[PDB]
């Protein structure tokens, strides 16, 4: 094939030996970096999004439909029958009242949660990874309570004993009833980020028998937003499937100042990657148009030979096609390398020490790495060969169509 | 019997500066085979009136008449039909593809053409031993010295056997050797083949071989050669 | 015209051709590209700025930030005077008596923390004070001011008085350490327009001292206000001359700042990966530049001109188009840094970030432009000198 | 003497085939003598008065300059002589193209600092000198095919040169100017003490120098035996 021919002729060094310009190794170089570097930055975002609603969303209660009259209201038959909306499938109810632990210690309070054996995992993320395997086997007969590392830190003992919290203040009505339930021991531990392990307690659902609450009927909950981010604000126009008697408490924007800072850093974030899109692109753009115009006055020649615009169309786009095709490849293959081993690349400087860049970052992630390959590399491919494409066709066009003997004289 | 007709052929150079004026009312005819030689003073404007004769310059207002068809008339596909089978131009500071060596250079024509790979071959060799630098046939242009690159254009303008044949100073860069082989070259090609030359040379002893030597006069060809 | 060889070079080659449209702007390039990544990092490290000044201020400056005492209390004379209380930021000296309790309400039970200021001194949180008498504040018996999150919603609203209890005391070991409590009485509502109301409330100074164990006069420890709040692992690593625990927010605030942490890590990143793609850009497009010019090197050598003296020619266009670039970028960056405010139609409506942008012109915008100098400079130094050594002859052929 | 030569030999050989070049030239240009050269294309020609000075190495041999070898010279010292004692002119002259042809006819003095006043003064001396003040305001890409010739020219008169080397200054134009310039140099030589040394294939006028030489695909015939 002539085009194919040419392309691969005008693609060559000016001197015999190496078979390489020093413009196409440049462009290629390029498009390598910008594909590795757009590779990245996307891995990058997509994981923070992954990692959002995956260990410190999920932790917290995604909505609330407390209300002020239980029975029947928003408790008919076991449950508000709020499954019947597709938003969310795992509702479970919701029990909350305040406590304090007696041990001969540091004294915590404690807001302390109802949650149900064989459930509870379908609704939040807090059943974690704990050497306390199978122990929501063990949450049954209202006795057995487990706390986080709150209350037990500040005690001296730990699984190991069986120390009762002895809630000494479970005054429903400020009338002090204060029913003491004691040598309620412990067997499992969990922990969690930060803080907030100071005030968890997992007691067995339908704790009213003997803690004085009023029959079976508790406050409950609802709205486990999986899209949190598209359904904020989604209960408007629905919601009405629970039939509460108030309006319900709001979604996690109830806990705010956190979710504004969440809002704000997607925008920041967004801002950051159209740049570096931006600045990519216009260098891909600038080296191909460059170097197209640099080979501007072959297509004098080849035009007043008699060659017509199918051939030189031909040529450019080969000579695009290749170069956009090997530096695709090459910059595929190094961000699709880094971001898989990014994060275990730790530097071995200081053994296990500073790194300046891990510091305070435990049950969190140093970097965020998450490839979701096969619908965004696709994506940062096509769009590489099209400007490619684009940049070489471009410049082509317009020097063939002045005069070829004009461009021989002035270019 | 008309291979070329112009038509008060003027033109004009002014990029906003001052009006630099190049030819004033061109008129002439170059029979089908039919030799013609220009001559002139450095500056006449010869380079330019030979570009506006192909479609390779727009004229300012006047047209030039190609078989009964103007050039703006043609399209570009037909104008790269015609540049393919019709035309012979070769360029003053005659310009080269510089990563092709002298064979495919003088076979691009014939590549374009696509008539063989055996035929391309056979007859770029043909023509390349005609203006006579076999030795340099593995040469690039940079590799090859000023007058067989000079050789290679012509022979890359005749490799296909145009009927018209435009020059300028097809032989000026060169000694009397290929000046005069390339002329005897030329006189064969008319009388062998029914092929015009229209040459601009300054070298006057064999300027009147194409003879009825015009001369080009800073606007209109004056017919005698009286300076 | 202009004396200097080299200076008339560099200019007119600047100029260039200009054929139809100054070259197709394909001869600006160069500073066409300076100009992006200047207006880039500083767009991208204003708004970073502009989010860590927002995180220091909207959030942490409120709640308290740093205290140091000794084990269980201090002594009479504060356990120390003011001297070597001072190591790092902005610090003012304030006593306080920081402790959780237990804000027992007939509506509904609920927890909270305090903060034991005195009248006289002010606090982040005095103007937000309504209806109520800050500055003639005396103990009342016990008097408190806290409300507009807790009292009125989800408590006993302003008057009737209500329960306060601190469960770290010993009254009578026998029963389950029977904690000290006592009924405060409330005087005011504060409004606050941060995480404070709802979680926090204000008592008058030695009240819980009294309250709590240790004599009275004595406090828990002292504010230490910080310049740098969101890299305050550096001062808690660092142990203060008295040898007092250093307390921080982070113990309450932890997934804020892990959060904050991860997310400036990786915008680092990001920065960095910005940056590398703006410098190859600049080496690539100056050096091809350089070596583009090699013919007219070559005629220019034979005529006079020394190798010492065409770097010149050739680093007097780089300074010109880098100058130019970086002025560009800066003006283009600080423009769209103060502009990000508006121009949010829909996505605003979800995502009501705004992009809170800081320019901080003297130090960070600087720089940039400075190291857009060096690195064009480099650029066109190196292609430069290779281009020089090559014969004149052997160039002007492959020309 | 101004020029020596001991058996400058080149080649050139990019790994193909060797391609000799020349073979032990020799000879000499007098202080204030003409030469012409004559032969046929390929000889070698160019690449001959490329070697006489700094700028092209040769393979096997040297050229003396003012009794001190090219090579001998440092690159400051090279720029050194390339103002005051070359007058090169080159075959496909070239010229720079942003430059009008004032300005590139004023390099040489511009290079050497001259002065503004009388840089222009010259620069528009040896223009028109050659004769195309009309064209001092176009461009190379402007100018015609000839008035460029004559622009590298008058720059490389420009500076009253010691030697002046040519490659066909006047084989792109009529007779006209070739005979002019040929009468330019020639009051050059006897105005002032510079010595020519121009290769050009027009044989009417190649005698104005005597003494021309035939180069012959290595060593200058003295004979013009073809
Ligand atoms: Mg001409
Ligand atoms: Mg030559």
């Amino acid at each position: 094939p002539l085009s194919l021919l040419i392309g691969l002729r005008f693609s060559r060094g000016r001197r015999r030996g190496g078979m390489v310009s020093l413009i196409s190794v440049i462009s290629t170089i390029g498009i390598a970096l910008g594909v590795a570097v757009l590779i990245v930055g996307l891995s990058a975002m997509n994981g923070f999004e992954r990692e959002l609603n995956n260990r410190i969303l999920a932790v917290v209660p995604h909505g609330e439909i407390e209300a002020v009259d239980q029975p029947w209201t928003n408790w008919q038959e076991a449950l508000d029958h709020v499954q019947k909306v597709p938003g969310i499938a795992a509702a479970a109810p919701y029990i909350n009242f305040t406590g304090l632990v007696e041990s001969g210690a540091n004294l915590r309070a404690i807001q302390v949660k109802g949650v149900n054996p064989q459930q509870e995992q379908r609704l939040s993320a807090l059943p974690s990874f704990v050497q306390g395997d199978a122990w929501r086997n063990f949450k049954a007969g209202e006795q057995q309570i487990i706390i986080g590392k709150g209350v037990a830190d500040a005690l001296k003992v730990k699984q190991g004993d069986w120390v009762s919290i002895m809630i000494p203040n479970s005054n429903p009505e400020h009338k002090l009833m204060q029913p003491k339930r004691v040598r309620l021991h412990v067997a499992g531990i969990l922990q969690l980020s930060g803080q907030l392990d100071h005030s968890f307690a997992m007691i067995p659902l339908a704790d009213a028998q003997q803690y004085l609450d009023m029959g079976s009927s508790v406050s409950g909950i609802a709205l486990k937003m999986t899209d949190v981010f598209n359904a904020n604000k989604l209960v408007r126009d629905a919601g009405e499937v629970t039939n509460s008697y108030v309006y319900i408490k709001s979604w996690i924007g109830t806990y705010g100042y956190m979710y504004r800072d969440i809002q704000m850093i997607r925008a920041i974030m967004y801002l950051a990657m159209v740049l570096v899109i931006g600045v990519a692109c216009f260098n891909i753009v600038s080296t191909l148009v460059m170097a197209v115009k640099d080979k501007s006055g072959d297509i004098a020649v080849l035009r007043t030979l008699g060659a017509k615009d199918g051939l030189i169309r031909a040529i450019f786009v080969w000579y695009g096609l290749l170069a956009g095709l090997f530096g695709s490849l090459c910059g595929v293959i190094i961000g699709v390398v880094v971001s898989l081993q990014l994060t275990p690349i730790i530097e071995w400087i200081e053994k296990l020490i500073g790194h300046q860049f891990l510091s305070s970052d435990i049950y969190f992630i140093d970097f965020l790495p998450s490839e979701l390959h096969w619908l965004d590399v696709f994506y940062v491919l096509v769009t590489a060969l099209l400007l490619s494409l684009l940049a070489s066709w471009y410049p082509a066009r317009r020097a063939s169509n002045i005069d070829p003997a004009r461009v021989l004289s002035g270019q | 019997k008309i291979l070329l007709q112009c038509d008060n052929l003027c033109k004009r150079y002014q990029e906003g500066s001052v009006q630099t004026d190049v030819l004033h009312n061109v008129s002439f005819s170059v029979g089908e085979g039919e030799m013609m030689a220009i001559v002139g003073s450095s500056g006449s404007g010869k380079s330019t009136l030979l570009h506006l004769l192909g479609g390779l310059d727009t004229p300012t207002s006047g047209d030039v008449i190609f078989n009964g068809q103007p050039m703006s008339k043609l399209s570009s596909a037909a104008k790269a039909e015609l540049r393919n089978q019709k035309l012979g131009f070769i360029y003053q500071f005659h310009h080269l593809l510089p990563d092709f060596t002298a064979l495919e250079n003088v076979a691009m024509p014939l590549l374009i053409g696509k008539k063989k790979p055996a035929e391309i071959n056979s007859r770029a060799l043909e023509m390349l031993k005609a203006v006579g630098l076999d030795h340099r046939a593995n040469h690039r242009p940079s590799e090859l010295s000023g007058g067989e690159r000079q050789r290679v254009a012509i022979a890359r303008a005749l490799v296909n056997n145009p009927r018209l044949v435009l020059a300028d100073e097809p032989t000026g860069n060169l000694d009397a050797r290929n000046a005069d082989s390339i002329f005897q070259l030329l006189g064969e090609l008319n009388r062998l083949q029914g092929t015009a030359f229209l040459v601009v040379t300054h070298d006057l002893q064999l300027a009147k071989r194409m003879s009825r030597q015009l001369e080009m006069r800073d606007g209109r060809l004056t017919a005698e050669l009286s300076m | 015209m202009y004396q200097p060889v080299a200076l008339f070079i560099g200019l007119r080659y600047m100029r260039g051709r200009a054929a139809d449209r100054f070259g197709r702007f394909v001869s600006w390039l160069s500073t066409i590209g300076i100009t992006l990544g200047v207006m880039a990092l500083v767009t991208v490290l204003s708004v970073m700025n502009g989010f860590e000044r927002e995180l220091q201020n909207n959030i942490l400056g409120l709640m308290p930030q740093a205290i140091l005492s000794s084990e269980h209390g201090s002594l009479n004379p504060q356990q120390l005077p003011e001297t070597a209380v001072k190591l790092d930021g902005v610090n003012r000296v304030a006593p306080i008596t920081t402790g959780d309790v237990v804000l027992q309400s007939a509506r509904s039970v609920a927890v909270g923390v305090m903060l034991g200021i005195d009248p006289a001194q002010k606090d982040p949180l005095t103007p937000y004070l309504v209806n109520v008498k800050q500055t003639d504040l005396e103990p009342g018996k016990y008097n408190v001011i806290l409300g507009e999150q807790l009292a009125s919603q989800l408590g006993v609203n302003r008057g009737d008085q209500i329960r306060v209890m601190v469960p770290s005391a010993s009254q009578f070991t026998p029963m389950g350490r029977i904690p000290s409590q006592r009924l405060f009485n409330v005087i005011g509502t504060f409004a606050a327009n941060s995480e404070v109301d709802g979680y926090e409330m204000l008592v008058n100074i030695e009240d819980a001292s009294r309250l709590m164990r240790y004599p009275a006069g004595n406090i828990t420890g002292w504010r230490l206000w910080l310049d740098e709040p969101l890299k305050v692992d550096s001062l808690s690593q660092q142990k203060l001359p008295e040898g007092s625990k250093w307390q921080d927010w982070r113990d309450r605030k932890g997934e804020l700042f892990q959060a904050v942490r991860m997310e400036k890590n990786m915008m680092g990143l990001l920065l960095s990966l910005i940056v590398a793609v703006a410098a190859f850009n600049i080496i690539t497009s100056l050096g091809l530049m350089v070596m583009e010019k090699q013919g007219e090197v070559a005629i220019l050598q034979t005529q006079g001109l020394t190798p010492r003296q065409i770097m010149m020619v050739f680093m007097v266009q780089g300074a010109s188009a880098g100058i130019i670039g970086a002025i560009l970028g800066a003006a283009l960056g600080a423009l769209l840094a103060s502009q990000l405010n508006n121009l949010m139609p829909i996505i605003g409506v979800l995502l009501d970030g705004a992009a809170l942008p800081v320019a901080i012109e003297p130090l960070q915008v600087i720089v940039i432009a400075l190291v857009a100098m060096a690195i064009a400079l480099l650029s066109t130094l190196y292609p430069s000198w290779r281009a020089a050594a090559t014969q004149p002859a052997e160039a002007l052929r492959y020309e």
